[PDB]
RNA sequence: GGGCCUGACUGCGAGGCCUGCAAGCCGAGCAGGGGCGAAAGCCGGGCCUAGUGAACCGGUGGUCCCGUGUGGAAGGGCCAU
RNA sequence: UGGUGUUGGCUCUUGGUCGCGCCUGCGUAGGAUAGGUGGGAGCCUGUGAACCCCCGCCUCCGGGUGGGGGGGAGGCGCCGGUGAAAUACCACCCUGGCGCGGCUGGGGGCCUAACCCUCGGAUGGGGGGACAGCGCUUGGCGGGCAGUUUGACUGGGGCGGU
RNA sequence: CGUAGGGUUAGGCGGGACCUAAGGUGAAGCCGAAAGGCGUAGCCGAAGGGCAGCCGGUUAAUAUUCCGGCCCUUCCCGCAG
RNA sequence: GUAGGGAAACCGAGUCCGAACAGGGCGCAAGCGGGCCGCGGCCCGCAAAGUCCGCGGCCGUGGACCCGAAACCGGGCGAGCUAGCCCUGGCCAGGGUGAAGCUGGGGUGAGACCCAGUGGAGGCCCGAACCGGUGGGGGAUGCAAACCCCUCGGAUGAGCUGGGGCUAGGAGUGAAAAGCUAACCGAGCCCGGAGAUAGCUGGUUCUCCCCGAAAUGACUUUAGGGUCAGCCUCAGGCG
RNA sequence: UGGUUCGUGGAGCCAUGGGGGAAUCUGGGCGGACCACCGCCUAAGGCUAAGUACUCCGGGUGACCGAUAGCGCACCAGUAC
RNA sequence: AGCCGGUAGCGGGCGUGGAUCCCUGGAUGUCCGAAUGGGGGAACCCGGCCGGCGGGAACGCCGGUCACCGCGCGCGCGGGGGGAACCUGGGGAACUGAAACAUCUCAGUACCCAGAGGAGAGGAAAGAGAAAUCGACUCCCUGAGUAGCGGCGAGCGA
C-alpha cells in the first residue's frame, strides 16, 4: 500500500527475526536466532470519503489518522470552496496541514 | 467519542446534548446525514455560545418584562363609552384596550392578553397580559359613562 | 568375622612420576576438627591398573565481592555443585 | 488461522460482571429454622391487630414468607430461657437465588451506512455487508523456492569394520 | 582494386501530407520504497485497406521520372446549371 | 615506564587462597668505580631500568610472493539466431483414390437398404517446388566452427513462408531433448563486487663464504594441511 | 523492528510500521530494567555561515615513468577493429 | 610587424590612416538533443494561429508563436536535463571470513534510485553523564583496540 495522504506514513523495511529457545529469563540457556529476512511493514492505509462543497472527495489514509481528514473538513468550512473540481478542494485541503 | 446532536435522536438524546458514541456511528451515519457534529474544543464553543446567547436574550426577556411588572399593576384604565345601566354601547375588544392602554397614561405593549371575547357588560376588571413565560401581570381596567 | 565409627575430612602441600600442550598419577609433612586404638600409631574412599568428557551456555545452594548520579533493586563475580 | 484496526445500528437467547429490588441460610440446646458483626429498650396500628380463606415461591414436611380478602385495637422484644453465638428493631455484609438495568464476552436473526461488486443514468439505484478485502500481530501447513550439511581411517574408493 | 570526372529528374511508381491491425504509446483513471507498472479513449504502427500512367524514343551511365503521343487525379479561383 | 597481587571491595613490597601470626601461587633486593672528608657522609664520573628515532629479521591486519579456477551476487544488454504466440500477407506442378450428399432405378405399407449415374470429401495415395534429415560414402589444418554426392521422410496440413509484433535469466519458451533463449545453456551475455576463494599445480631473476636438516611423536571434519614437540641455523650467556 | 559497542541480554536511550492514547510548568523527557531521592534537559515547526570532502578544470613541484614504461591514447584513440 | 589555422602549392588579398593574435562584452548561431506545436526508427516528417515574400486563392518559403507539470493572482514565476569524483537520502547483495555452516562476517560495502550543491550533511540541547561538571554543529589528534559487543567463535568496536 503506498503513502497515507495525511501523515506521510510510509512502508518501512523491518527484519523478521526467527528465534529458539527457552529464554533466560525463564532460566533457559538463551535465545538462538535461527533466521533473519527482510520484509515490510505496511501503514494501515483506509478510505475515507467526505463530501466537501458538496463534491465527493476520498482520502487515501492510514487508520492513526482518518479523524485528521474530519479535522480537515470541519476547518474547511470558512474556505472559499465551489464549485472546485474535486482534484482542486482536496490540493485546498491538505493545504491546512 | 464524543459528539454533539442537531437534533433529536431516539436512545441517544435532545438536539445539542453532547452524548458518546462509537466512531463508526458517527463517521458512517450520524456526521453525514447532518445528524450530529464531532465534539471539537472548535465547535465545543459553538455550544456554549448558543447556551450564554439563549440564557442572556431570556435575561432581557425578564428584564424589560419586570419593568412591565413595576410600571404595570400601578394604574387604571377608564372607558369612555357610554351605558345604559348593564352593557356597552360600544364594545371593547382587547384591540381597543391595545390601543386603548396606548391612549390614556398611554403606554404601549401587543394585545394578548386575555379577551376570548370582546366586554359586553360593563364594571369591575382585572385582565390578564402575561408577555413572557412564568411572569404574571394581572391589571386593573374600568368601564365608565 | 566382628566392635565402634564417617578421614568417601576442610585448609594446604615439600618433592616427584609421566608428559609437546592440556591433562593424568603419587605424595610425606604443618594447621582446623574428628574416628578407631591401652598405645605405637593408622584414616584425605575402595589390593592396584578401566567405569570417562576440555571449554562455552545455562540451573540450584551458599558467599555478600561489583551494582552505571545515590540507597536499593535487576544482573553478574567468587565457593560449591 | 486466533486476536486487534478499518468496524457500524437493532433485537433474541446465554456468560461475566458491577447500581439496587428483594427473598434464602435448619447439629444439641434453646417455645421455633440463631447466615455473620455492629446500633438495640423498644417496636408494630387510620402508612387501621390475633384469627379467617385463595394463591405465588421456600421446604430440612414443621414451617417460612409475598399479597389478596374479611376481621380492625389488637400483637412482639431488653428481662427471662438457652447455647459457641440471643432475639424485637435500626443497620452493614454475606450465602444463595429471582428481576431490573450499566458495561461488556459467546452465539441467532435483521438492518445499512462503511468496505466490495454492479447498473445507457449517479451527492443516485440494485446486490453483497460489517463479512469479505487490506494493516499489525499469533500459531500452523509449507522442496513452491532459498542457503547449506551430508565425518575420518581405508594395502584405490565404496560396502563391511573401526 | 588506386586517382579523377560524370551519373540517380515523378501530381499518376513506392513512402509521407489518408486509414486502421497485433503491438506500442497514452488525456481520464488505477497502482507501485524510488526507478517505475498498468490503462476504455485518442494517437503511433503495414508488405492489409485507400489512392490518378500507358506504349515508344533517348544517355557512356536515369527514366511508368527526360522527350514523343495518347489519358487521368486532386486542391484553388471563376462562370453556368 | 616508575608496583604488584587479587574476580572484585581492597590491600600494597607485598598480595591472593586460608581461621592461621601453616603452607603455597604470583610478586619485592640494584650497578661499577675513583676520590675529597672528619666508615660511607656524597659526591662525582662510567654503566643501566626505561623510552624515542633509524635500521634489519619475523608476525598480525589488508590482494600481502606472482599467475590461474569451476563458481556466487548486483545492475544492465539481448527473441535481426532459436522456441512459442499475436497481426497481416504469400506459397503448395501434375497425377491417383473416389466419402457424404444429391439424380435415376430396384425394394417396402412406408422404410432400411441395394444398383448405377453424378458428386469431389480426406492430419488419403504417388511425386516437383517447398519443408525435412533415414542410411551409406565423402569431407575431418573442410567448400563448410554441420558442408557435399547418392538414398530417404512430409508434401491441403498439427503444412511451409515474408513482413509487423510480444515473452528472458531461476526467467522465458519448450508436441518434453534439461531442448532452445545470437556458432559451448543443468541456468545467456556484459560490466561491476573483483586482485572472490584456491589447505591445489606452476613459477620465483646476481656472486662468494660458514653451517646444515626432515620425511618422527601427540592432537587435529586430520590424513598431500596444520599447532606443539624432535632435528637445522644465528646471537647472547654458562664452561 | 531499526540505530548505538550493545547479537534479547538486567536493555535503557534514539527512530517508528500496529493497537491503546494524556497533560501545558503542581506540565513533561532523561541520567541503562523498576522504585525513591538528588540532579539534567524542555519533544512532537523551521533556517543558520565557517572549519570538512572531492578534483572534470588551471597552475606549481617530484630520490614519478621515459614509447613493452607512463593514462587505454605522447601519433587524428575510446579510433581502427 | 607581421598576416590570411594545422598547410605547402595553385590563384588572390590585408597590415604602423595598427592587421593576424590574446582578453572582455555583444551579434549570428541550421537540424537533433531535457526537446517542449504535433509525430518519430535522434539530427527526419507533419501542423494551428498571427505577420512577410511570390502572379499568389491552391503551393512553398521567411519571422513570431503553440508541450507537460508545480505554484501564485487567462496571465505571470518556477521545474524538466547534464556534471569526473565528493555529499545526503530511499533501497541494498554475494564471493569471502568463520580453515564446513545457518547466528555472525564481508557491509549498510558493491550497486540501483532520488535529491542537493559548489560543497553536502549536521547544527543552538526534551544534549552529555557524575565533574557542586560541560554548554550548538561539523572536522582533525587523543581517549582506545579502552569500555563493552560476540555461535564470549571468527571477529566487531563506541
Amino acid at each position: 500500500s503506498k503513502v497515507c495522504e495525511i501523515s506521510g506514513k510510509r512502508p518501512i523495511v523491518a527484519n523478521s527475526i526467527q528465534r529458539r529457545g527457552k529464554a533466560k529469563r525463564e532460566g533457559g540457556v538463551g535465545k538462538k536466532t535461527t533466521g533473519i529476512s527482510k520484509r515490510r511493514q505496511y501503514p494501515n492505509l483506509q478510505k475515507v470519503r467526505v463530501r466537501v462543497a458538496g463534491q465527493e472527495i476520498t482520502f487515501r489514509v492510514a487508520a492513526s489518522h482518518i479523524p485528521k481528514v474530519y479535522e480537515l473538513v470541519e476547518r474547511a468550512k470558512g474556505l472559499k470552496l465551489e464549485g472546485l473540481s474535486p482534484k482542486e478542494i482536496k490540493k485546498e485541503l491538505l493545504k491546512l496541514l | 467519542m464524543k459528539v454533539i446532536l442537531l437534533e433529536p435522536l431516539e436512545n441517544l438524546g435532545d438536539v445539542g446534548q453532547v452524548v458518546d458514541v462509537k466512531p463508526g456511528y458517527a463517521r458512517n451515519y450520524l456526521l453525514p446525514r447532518g445528524l450530529a457534529v464531532l465534539a471539537t474544543e472548535s465547535n465545543l464553543k459553538a455550544l456554549e455560545a448558543r447556551i450564554r446567547a439563549q440564557a442572556k436574550r431570556l435575561a432581557e426577556r425578564k428584564a424589560e418584562a419586570e419593568r412591565l411588572k413595576e410600571i404595570l399593576e400601578n394604574l387604571t384604565l377608564t372607558i369612555p363609552v357610554r351605558a345604559g345601566e348593564t352593557k356597552i354601547y360600544g364594545s371593547v375588544t382587547a384591540k381597543d384596550i391595545a390601543e386603548a392602554l396606548s391612549r390614556q397614561h398611554g403606554v404601549t405593549i401587543e394585545p394578548k392578553l386575555a379577551l376570548e371575547k370582546p366586554i359586553k357588560e360593563l364594571g369591575e376588571y382585572v385582565l390578564t397580559y402575561k408577555p413572557h413565560p412564568e411572569v404574571p401581570i394581572q391589571l386593573k381596567v374600568s368601564v365608565v359613562a
